[PDB]
Order: structure tokens, then sequence, then C-alpha cells
């Protein structure tokens, strides 16, 4: 600072510090969402209005004065527990499960259990999506739910069969502090952004209550 | 038939190597260095705190002038620091914020970084326009970029999560050599002082020694029980140290082709993120998940001291080329500069 | 006699260091820069000066019974004491208003969270409006009403026995702030209960209902403590003005007088200590 | 025929690693101890320098 | 390419006002501090004003302070110099100079072509006005300062410039030892304390010109008289 050049070098550093705070404030206003699910569980088209901005695929959209950043990590074939901590500060997790695929149904259950009980996602809420519920209802006639779940003993009606699958996933949550937002959606459904927005708004309020000291 | 016979020959070869290493294991490094006096207690104070990163810091690398360093954080910012004054020299906005590694070129004209985007981006620090610009994006890895190190202004070695390492020609943007043989994600690499060899540690709990020019694996080092996260060459180039998730650090010798010493404590049950040596190599500094950095006696496997100045994981550390100070980066978004006092 | 001196000293000790830790933690941690964190600091700053400037200077007034610091210094003490107490009440409304926005306008609150420009602007408005309520009144009452009715050796406000001014000032000093805090903390409870009702319509559902009850008890204590400390003195000032101290026992006035200063020692326990961010900073420092 | 192709490569690699010259561990240990001893004085972290010579005062 | 074009100069009446403009192209203008440097006809260089990046710091020379105003327009990449009460002492060629300041930077690296205006403190000494030279022979140029240019941080804030006939000055040596980008390695700067030497090994035709030593230890920046090399 004593030298004439050091004074200008210090001034340059201060200008850099000011831009770092401005960028960080704008970055904290974005809702970052981690998108997970099976290999083909409908996560590619979970939201129609979203547009993409081997690697991580980031997708962003704006809904009701809120900016959502969706990260799809399905392209990373490497070990998940070596890079899953990069999303420890995610607002919520969107988990997609296909109800019309019994072969991958048990794959989703064990995938859900690891993520739900992960050491880096203890306080992270999950927005569970059960896609293709219309195909599940059509296919539940010929193919009973007992094929994928041998222990299932309830009625074969569509309403109870879908509810039993949802209860299977919510049973994987062993932490009372975690809230899971389940939703039954179709392939032609076009209100998935509202479901995410409603679930994120509830999460934000819980975060705000922690921020304001009420919690 | 043919496959069964061949895989039996591999087991015989593995036993041959194991017997060969046992033959030359006449003594232990612990027995050799028992007579020498301990380093005592190593007390280091935080001389500098580098503030400005707003997210987890994942990597740092000193420049060769022992004054400038580059750090990477997942706020999408590459920052170059003047460690003497804590002045920020540059702030490079990253196209992909999921950065996992960063490197400072020995010439000081370039920095490199890359992460989950599977790209190693080269940034030019000395431009006539007065700003840092991307000069090259090295594509070709099918997994995340875990580590990168410059050999010179035109060559860089990268390790990836697709189980392979690559040697790149920066000017042409093509990988001249591909280093294959790891069965797990390669998490780190270290260059030998002469830059003719480099070691890499993967998630198959093994360390392989690669020849840069020849392009093949010379030696394979096993002994860890979990994924290797960190690796660092000994200052003379004849040894290297690794850090794994099994809460242990091991010192392997290139010429003896085996482990020489293990650095673990009963209290330590957390994974290791980063390892480095002091200028003389007598101290081995390791960053841990338990928010601390433990300074080990390399020769005697004694914990010489602890650097406790972070509230989250110590994700990276590095020692200057002149050996004057050690920097520690952490998930708490701070960098700290440490050295002792008389 | 010495017991009273210890009790006054205890209040000084608790108020000074109790509000100092909040200021120390704010400086120590650079992540405590949200608008809520500034408001807790402002409440701590306003309450810190109460126990370090007002209460220590008022101790001789009680032990000796006369103001021996002079007429000139009495006006300074009166202005500072009324400025800090008014700002402490206005900070509580500011904090409760901040918590009301977070629950109701959650999307807009999070976008504007961390905007230090708004935080400082609202902090200054608290102190400016606090001074304009009693600053000009205390200073210019003697110079506009003629002489001063305050006997030599006594230090209290010129409007101490005025009736029309006290009821009007108290309406903007305690009656409006108390209803604002009550309305804000009630709207938080209604929004939390309403939002949980739609959520339910298991172990997770039990925890959320239990959490809502914990917030309800937290909101009730905050309204109770602020009301309990300020209502007696505010009502007594109006009641005593009507009968000119004949109907109000002398020792009742002092007991309610120290309740307001007791509020400056409970505020660090309520707002910052129960705050999660400040709780971590206290553990980090000690 | 993916496994049989990989098996030949893995066996061939183990031959190269098994043909290297190995020195005794005592010889390797002495060299590491010698290097640490020779450069001990020029290690600021091992032996802290006087405050006048410390750039990070 | 990096460009600095000056405009607005010309013949003005004494006591008048004139506005000089410096348009920047090909580099990040907002990242560079900017100087105005003038050179009286058949005289040496004289620093006029300085405005930092971000317009936070502004310096003026004493001979022009109060009459000249320096300003910049970052979105338009334009540097301004508002002059008032112009005197006959202000008749000079005014150069626009960019300078960026961080650890290891090279200030005063690029100069503009300059604009001519005609009107109707550490002392840097270059006693040797002219030096007869021959190609291929080693030449040394000496500079002196009234104060020590060595700072407590180890830097010696001495600069060397070369102004070839008809051309704008170019940076040769910055901080007394470092070689500027694009300068042949035959130039070498050596100094200690208050005495400095610029050695030119294997002199060539291009090296012919006037050499100026400037101090950047503190403001106001002062130039030496200049040493001319002739064949
Ligand atoms: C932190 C806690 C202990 C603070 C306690 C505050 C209360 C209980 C203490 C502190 C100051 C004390 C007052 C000091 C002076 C007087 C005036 C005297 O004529 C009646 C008693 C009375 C009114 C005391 C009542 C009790 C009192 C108000
Ligand atoms: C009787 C009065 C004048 C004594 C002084 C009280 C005031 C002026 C002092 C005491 C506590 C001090 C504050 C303590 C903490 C901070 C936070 C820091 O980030 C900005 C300065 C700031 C905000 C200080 C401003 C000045 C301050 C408010
Ligand atoms: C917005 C807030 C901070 C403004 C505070 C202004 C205060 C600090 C200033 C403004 C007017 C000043 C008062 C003006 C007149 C007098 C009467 C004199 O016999 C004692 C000093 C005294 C009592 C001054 C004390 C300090 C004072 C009250
Ligand atoms: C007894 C009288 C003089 C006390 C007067 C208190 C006033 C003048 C002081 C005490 C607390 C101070 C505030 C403390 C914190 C901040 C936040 C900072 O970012 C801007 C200044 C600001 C807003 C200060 C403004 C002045 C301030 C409000
Ligand atoms: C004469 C004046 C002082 C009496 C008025 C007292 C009350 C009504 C005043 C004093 C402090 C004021 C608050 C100060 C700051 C804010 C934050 C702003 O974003 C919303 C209004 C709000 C919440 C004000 C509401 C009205 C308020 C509570
Ligand atoms: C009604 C209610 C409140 C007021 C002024 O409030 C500040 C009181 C100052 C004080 C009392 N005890 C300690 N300090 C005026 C009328």
């Amino acid at each position: 600072t004593l030298s004439a050049e050091e004074r200008a070098a210090l001034e340059r550093s201060k200008a850099i510090e000011k831009n770092l705070k401005e960028d960080g404030i704008s970055a904290a206003k974005d809702v970052k969402l981690l998108l997970l699910g099976a290999d083909n569980s409908g996560k590619s088209t979970i939201v129609k209005q979203m547009k993409i901005i081997t690697g991580i695929v980031e997708t962003h959209f704006t809904f009701k004065n809120l900016h959502f950043r969706l990260f799809d990590v399905g392209g990373q074939r490497s070990e998940r527990k070596k890079w899953i901590h990069c999303f420890e500060d995610v607002t919520a997790i969107i988990f997609c499960v296909d109800l019309s695929d019994y072969n991958r149904m048990h794959e989703s259950l064990m995938l859900f259990d690891s993520i739900c009980n992960n050491k880096f996602f203890i306080d992270t809420s999950i927005i569970l999506f059960l896609n293709k519920k219309d195909l599940f209802g059509e296919k539940i006639k010929k193919s009973p739910l007992t094929i994928c779940f041998p222990e299932y003993t309830g009625p074969n009606t569509y309403e109870d069969a879908a509810a039993y699958i949802q209860a299977q996933f919510e049973s994987k949550n062993r932490s009372p502090n975690k809230e899971i937002y389940c939703h039954m959606t179709c392939a032609t459904d076009t209100n998935n952004a509202q479901v995410i927005f409603d679930a994120v708004t509830d999460i934000i309020i819980a975060n705000n209550l922690r921020g304001c000291g009420l919690y | 038939s043919e496959l069964d016979q061949l895989r039996q020959e591999a087991e015989q070869l593995k036993n041959q190597i194991r017997d060969a290493r046992k033959a030359c294991a006449d003594a232990t490094l612990s027995q050799i260095t028992n007579n020498i006096d301990p380093v005592g207690r190593i007390q280091m104070r935080t001389r500098r705190t580098l503030r400005g990163h707003l997210a987890k810091i994942y990597a740092m690398h000193w420049g060769t002038d022992s004054r400038l360093l580059v750090s990477a954080s997942q706020d999408g910012k590459l920052i170059i620091w003047d460690s003497y004054t804590t002045n920020k020299v540059h702030a490079i906005p990253l196209r992909s914020s999921w950065v996992m590694t960063c490197a400072y070129a020995p010439s000081g004209n370039y920095v490199a970084c890359g992460g989950l985007d599977n790209i190693c981006s080269i940034y030019n620090l000395k431009t006539r326009e007065g700003n840092v610009r991307v000069s090259r994006e090295l594509a070709g890895h099918t997994g995340y970029l875990s580590c990168c190190r410059f050999l010179d202004d035109n060559q860089i070695v990268t390790s990836s999560g697709d189980t392979t390492c690559a040697l790149w020609d920066i000017e042409t943007g093509q990988q001249t050599t591909t280093f294959t043989g790891h069965t797990g994600d390669v998490m780190s690499l270290s260059l030998a002082p002469d830059t003719r060899l480099f070691v890499s540690g993967a998630c198959d709990a093994s360390a392989k020694l690669w020849d840069v020019r020849e392009g093949m694996c010379r030696q394979t080092f096993t002994g860890h029980e979990s994924d290797i996260n960190a690796i660092c060459f000994f200052p003379n180039g004849n040894a290297f140290a690794t850090g794994s998730d099994d809460a242990t650090c091991r010192l392997f010798d290139l010429r003896a082709d085996q482990e020489l010493m293990t650095y673990s404590h009963d209290n330590i049950i957390c994974g290791i993120t980063s390892v480095s040596f002091s200028k003389s190599g007598r101290l081995l500094l390791a960053g841990y998940d338990d928010f601390n950095c433990n300074v080990w006696d390399a020769l005697k496997a004694d914990r010489a001291g602890v650097l406790a100045g972070h509230d989250n994981r110590v994700s990276c550390l590095g020692v200057t080329d002149d050996g004057m100070a050690v920097a520690t980066g952490s998930w708490d978004s701070f960098l700290k500069i440490w050295n002792g006092s008389s | 006699t010495a017991v009273l001196a210890a009790l006054m000293a205890l209040l000084i000790v608790a108020t000074v260091l109790g509000n100092a830790l909040v200021m120390l933690a704010f400086v120590a941690d650079s992540s405590l820069r949200t608008q809520n964190n500034f408001f807790l600091l402002n409440l701590a700053i306003s309450d810190f000066l109460v126990g370090a400037f007002c209460i220590p200077l008022y101790v001789p007034y009680v032990l000796t019974g006369r103001w021996t610091f002079g007429r000139g210094l009495c006006k300074l003490w009166l202005v500072v004491d009324y400025l800090l107490c008014t700002s402490s009440a206005f900070n509580i409304v500011l904090i409760s208003y901040d918590r009301f926005l977070s629950v109701t306008r959650a999307v807009s609150y999070r976008a504007q969270q961390g905007d230090t420009r708004r935080a400082v602007r609202k902090m200054l408005l608290v102190w400016v409006l606090a001074f304009l309520l009693y600053g000009p009144a205390i200073l210019s009452w003697e110079y506009l009403s003629g002489g001063s009715s305050i006997p030599e050796g006594h230090c209290y406000a010129e409007f101490f026995y005025n009736w029309y001014f006290l009821i009007t000032a108290s309406t903007l000093e305690f009656f409006t702030p108390f209803l604002s805090v009550t309305f804000f903390n009630l709207s938080i409870y209604l929004n939390i209960q309403r939002r949980t009702r739609l959520r339910l319509d298991s172990f997770t559902q039990r925890f959320r209902l239990s959490r809502d009850r914990k917030v309800a008890k937290s909101l009730a204590v905050i309204v109770s403590i602020f009301g309990l400390c300020w209502a007696p003195y505010t009502l007594l000032m109006i009641i005593r003005a009507a009968c000119h101290g004949h109907c109000v026992p002398d020792y009742w006035y002092e007991t309610s007088f120290w309740l307001l200063w007791a509020n400056s020692a409970v505020n660090p326990v309520l707002y910052p200590l129960c705050h999660h961010s400040f709780r971590r900073a206290f553990t980090k420092l000690l | 025929t993916a496994s049989i192709a990989q098996a030949r490569k893995l066996v061939e690699q183990l031959k190269m690693e098994a043909n290297i010259d190995r020195i005794k561990v005592s010889k390797a240990a002495a060299d590491l101890m010698a290097y640490c001893e020779a450069h001990a004085k020029e290690d600021p972290l091992l032996t802290p320098v006087p405050a006048s010579e410390n750039p990070f005062r | 390419d990096v460009q600095l074009v000056e405009s607005g100069g010309g013949l003005v009446q004494p006591g008048g006002s004139r506005k000089l403009s410096c348009s920047a192209s090909g580099f990040a203008f907002s990242s560079f501090g900017m100087h105005w440097v003038r050179q009286a006809p058949e005289k040496g260089l004289e620093w006029v004003a300085y405005i930092s990046s971000g317009s936070g710091t502004i310096y003026y020379a004493d001979t022009v302070k109060g009459r000249f105003t320096i300003s910049r327009d970052d979105p338009k990449n334009t540097l301004f110099l508002q002059m008032t009460s112009l005197r006959s002492e202000d008749t000079a060629m005014y150069y626009c100079v960019r300078s960026i300041y961080y650890y290891g930077s090279s200030p005063f690296d690029f100069w503009g072509q300059g604009t001519t205006l005609t009107v109707s403190d550490i002392v840097m000494t270059q006693a040797t006005s002219s030096v007869p030279v021959t190609p291929g022979e080693s030449v040394s140029i000496s500079c002196r300062s009234s104060k020590s240019l060595l700072h407590s941080n180890g830097n010696t804030y001495l600069y060397w410039f070369l102004q070839r006939p008809g051309q704008s000055p170019q940076l040769l040596i910055y901080r007394m030892s470092n070689l500027a980008s694009g300068v042949p390695d035959r130039f070498s700067g050596s100094g200690s304390g208050t005495a400095f030497t610029l050695t030119i090994s294997r002199l060539e035709a291009e090296d012919v010109g006037v050499y100026y030593c400037m101090q950047h230890l503190e403001y106001p920046l002062t130039f030496g008289a200049g040493t001319k090399l002739e064949l």
C-alpha cells in the first residue's frame, strides 16, 4: 500500500472483492435442484418449459419470479460417492420413478435408499415423481402389482396399487427432519413446474424460519 | 479353457512379484530411522486468511515464485492470490462451476481447471488485452476431471474418473498419450521433479507409476484398503505418499517397489483429502475430513503437529517451492497460510 | 442497601457483556450479513448502550436520591435514555416484521435476503424516528413553554407530568409497536398452521406438528416478554399523570421503571441466542 | 471375446512389472533419510526462519 | 490489436479551453489505469495526470492541477482530458498511456500516437544529452535520482522508455530490471539505489532514438531529460 503501484494494486483487489459479492448475491437467488432417478424414468422431460443451458447437464427455467437450476447427473458413469458431495448445498432433490417398468422398480428402491440416507443429504428434502401413472393404470389390469412386489397383499385397484408403491419409497426415509413431496404425474401432464414450485416454496419457508431464528 | 488358463498365469505372476518384494524387504523404514531424533512439536500459525470464495474450495496450487497461488471454488470462480499481501490478482469466472482441480503453470503464464464437465480448460494470464481468457478446452475424457498438472506451457497431464490418465498437447488440443490400466476412478496425480514420470492414485486402492514419454505403466503399488484420494511425490523423486479413505497415509518407494511406512492414528477414522511434503521431505502434511491438517514425521511416522483452523473439510493443501509456507483450502470457503516462528 | 447496589450492578454486568457477545459475533463472522442479522445487531447496539451509559449514570440518582451531575448533563442523559428505549422497541417491530415477510413473502424475502443496502436503510430509519419522537420534545420544551418546573437536583423529562403528550406519545411508543408485534407473530402462526394443514391433507407428520407447536410457544414468549416489560411503565405514566402521583405509590414507579431496562437484558437471550446462525457463532468464539 | 482379450493384456502387463530391478528396503530407506538430513537446514517449515526472513510476518 | 487514438488537439488561443479524447480498442479498457503524458517540442516527457481503473483515484501534476480535468467513459472506452485556461507553457504533444497495476504487471507498456496542442518531487537527471554510437557496439546510458527508488518491498520503481524519431515512446525496462514484452533481450537494466544504467549490447539501427528514465516510486511521476543515441 505504501508504494504508488501497491496502492493501485490494492485498489484493483478491492474492485475484485466487490464483484465477488455481487456475483454471490445473484448466485444465492437461484434454486438449485439435483435431478436423480433410473436410467429411463422420465427425468429428461420432467418439465416442458425448461431449456438446457457425458458431463453434467444443467437445465434452467424461471417460474413465478423464481429461477430453478436442474442438474442431471445421469451422464456420469463413474463412482457416484466421489462427486455426490458437490451437490451438498442443493435446495431439493427431484427423484423420478417410472411406474410402468417393474424390472427397474426395485432398482429405484435401492437407489432411493442410498440417496435418502446419504451422509451429505440428511437435511435435503426430496420431490418424488412417479411418472407414467396413466400407463401404470392401463398395465395394472393384465399385470398385477404382485409381480414386482411379492409381499404386496392389497387390492389390485389402480388407486391402492399406486399408493402402495409411494409408501414403499417413503419408508426408506429414516430421518424425521426430511420431508418427501410425492406426486403422481402422467406423460401428458403439464403442471410439473407448479408441483416443484409448491414444494420448493415449502422448503424455502422452512429455510427462512431457520434464517429468522424461529426454528 | 484359454481364458481360465490365462487368468491362472496372472495369479502366478502376482505371487512372483509379491515374493520378489518380500525378498528385498530386509529391513523396515521404522527400524532404519529409529536412531534419529524426532522433529519435536511443529507449531504453525495462520499468517494469512484468504477470503472471497463464497462456496466450497476444492483445489489450490502454488505458483513457482512461492508468492502467487490459484484456488478453485464451486462458486464458479478461479482466484489468483498474492499471498504476501492477500491481494486478489485475478478472478476468473468459470463456465462450469463444478470444478474439482486447478493447476498453476510453472512459467506462471497459464492456469488450468476442470471438474464434472469432463473438460480441462486452459486460461492465459498474460494477454495484451489485460484480461484472462480461455485458450484451450481439452475434451476427450468421459468422466470428471480429478487432477491436472502442467509439465510446461504446451503439455499437461490430466487424470479423470473414466479410469484413464492423458497427456495433452495444449497447442493442438489433442491428447498425445493415454494412460490406461486403472480399474477405478483416478482421483489424483503427482509429477516427478524431472517431469519424466508421474504417479496416479485411483479408487481401486492402487497407485501406478507411469512413464510420460513411453506411455506405459512401469510399476503398480497396492496396500490401501479404500479409494486413494491424494498422492504426492517425494522431493527427490524416488518415493511418493498417498492418502486414502481408510484414514491412512502410506509411503511407497519407486526403486524398492513396495510400501515403506504407514501414517495412521487410532483417533483418525476419517478420509484423507490431500497430501504434500515439506521442502526437505521430512514433514508429510495431510488434510483430513475431521476439519484438521495433521503434520507427520515422514521418517518416524510421528504426528508432529496439527493445523486446526477450518470449520469444514480440509479439501486441499500445498507447500511453496521454497518451503516457506503451507496453504490449506477448505469447504468453509477460506484459505489459510501457515508457517512457524523461532 | 448493599443488596440493591448489587442488583443494579448485576443488571449492568448482564446487559453490557450480554449485548457485547452479539456485537462480537457479528464482527467475527462475515456470513452474518443478512438483513435479519443486521436487525439483531441494531437491537444489540441499542441495548448495549443502555447498560453501559444510562444505567451506570443513573445509579447515583438512586443511592443518593439527587442528580449531582448538573442540569446540562441531565438533558444529555434524558435524550440518550429515551432514544435507546424507543429504538429498542422499534427494533423489535423491525425484527418481527422481518420474520413476517419470511413466512408470507418467502420468494421475495429470499431474493432480497443479504441486501445490506436495505438493512442499513431500515436501521437508520429506526434511530432517526426514535430521536424525532422525543429528541426535539425534551430539548425544546423548556425553551418554548417558558421556564422549567424541574427542581434542582432532580433529573426527569419536562413532560413527566403532562397528560395529553404522554398518551399521544405512548400510542406511538408502545401501543402501536405492541399491536404490530402481536399482529406479525400471530400471522406467522396462522400461516404455519394453514400450510401444515394442507400438507397433511407417520413419523414425519408427527415431527412437523411438534415443530409448529414449538414455534407457537416461541412466538408467544416474545410477545409476552416485550409486553410484560413495557406495559406497566407505559400504563403507570398515563395513570400517574392524571393523579399527579397521588394515586400511584412511589415505589411502584421505580419498579416499573426498571422493567424497561430489564428488557435490555432479556433481549440477547430471546432473539440472538435462539437464532441458529448466532448460536453457532457463540460456540465458535467460546 | 472381451474377457479373453483383456486377460492377454493384463498378463502381458504383469510381465513388464515383474522384470524391474529392486533395491533393498534398507538401501531405499537410507537414501530417503540422507536427503532429509542434507536439506534439513533449508527447510523453513521444519526449522522456522527468523521473523526478519519470513515473508508472512 | 491494442490501439490508442488521440484527437482534439490543435491551435488554440491563450486562455482558451480544449477537450482531448483518447479512444481505446483491442483491450479491456476498464481494467487499465490511464495517464496523460506530454512532451514539449525539442524537450523531454512530462507527466500530466492519472486516473485509475474504476475512476476512484485521480492525480494531477502541480503545473496543471486545478486547470486540467481527466475523466474516462468505460462503456465507450474513451479517455478524456478537459483543459482550461491554456497557457503557452501547455504547447506539447500529449500522449495517452495505458497502465495496469497488479503483482508482476508491466505499467506504461502501451502508448498512444499522441495529439499535438499549440497555444498562440524526485528529480531524475540524465546529464549526458547525446551519445555517439556505432552499430554492433555496446552502449550504456546512465540515470540518476535525487531520492532512492528502492522501496521496502524490494522493487525499484525505475522505468526506461525509447522514443524513436517520429514514433511514440515504447517501454523497454520496467522496475529497473524486468524486460518489457516484445523487447529484444539485448536490452538490460541494471541499477542500485540512486544510480541506474541501461546497457544495450549489439546496438542496431532500430535502437537509435532518445531514451528516458522515469520514476514511479511516488506521484508526481517525473522524467529525465533524455539521452539521444546518434550514429
Ligand atoms: C438481572 C436482575 C437481577 C435485575 C433485577 C432488577 C430489579 C429486581 C432490581 C434492580 C434495581 C432495584 C431497584 C433499585 C431502587 C429501588 C428504589 C427503592 O426506593 C425501592 C426498591 C427499588 C425499586 C429496587 C427494586 C428492585 C430492583 C428494581
Ligand atoms: C456512547 C457511544 C458513542 C459509544 C459507542 C457506541 C457505538 C458508536 C459503537 C459501539 C459498538 C460499535 C459497533 C460494533 C460492531 C460493528 C460491526 C462492524 O462490522 C461495523 C462497525 C460496528 C457497527 C460498530 C459501529 C460503532 C459502534 C456501534
Ligand atoms: C439520530 C440520533 C443519533 C441523533 C442524536 C442527536 C444527539 C446526539 C445530539 C443532537 C442534539 C444534541 C443536544 C443539543 C442540546 C443539548 C443541551 C445541552 O445543555 C446539553 C447537550 C445537549 C443535550 C445535546 C446532547 C446531544 C444531542 C442530543
Ligand atoms: C447515544 C447516541 C449518539 C447513539 C447514536 C447511535 C447511532 C448514531 C449509531 C449507533 C449504531 C450505528 C449503526 C451501526 C451499524 C451500521 C451498519 C453499517 O453498515 C452502516 C452504519 C450503521 C447504520 C451505523 C449508523 C450509526 C449508528 C446507528
Ligand atoms: C413518530 C413515529 C416514530 C412513531 C411511529 C412508530 C412506528 C409506527 C414506526 C417506527 C418504526 C417504523 C418501522 C421502521 C422500519 C420499517 C421497515 C420498512 O421496510 C417497513 C416499515 C417499518 C416496519 C416501519 C413501520 C412503522 C414503524 C414501526
Ligand atoms: C410511555 C411509554 C414510554 C415512554 C418513553 O419510553 C422510554 C422510557 C425511558 C425509561 C423508562 N425506564 C427506563 N427508561 C413514554 C410514555
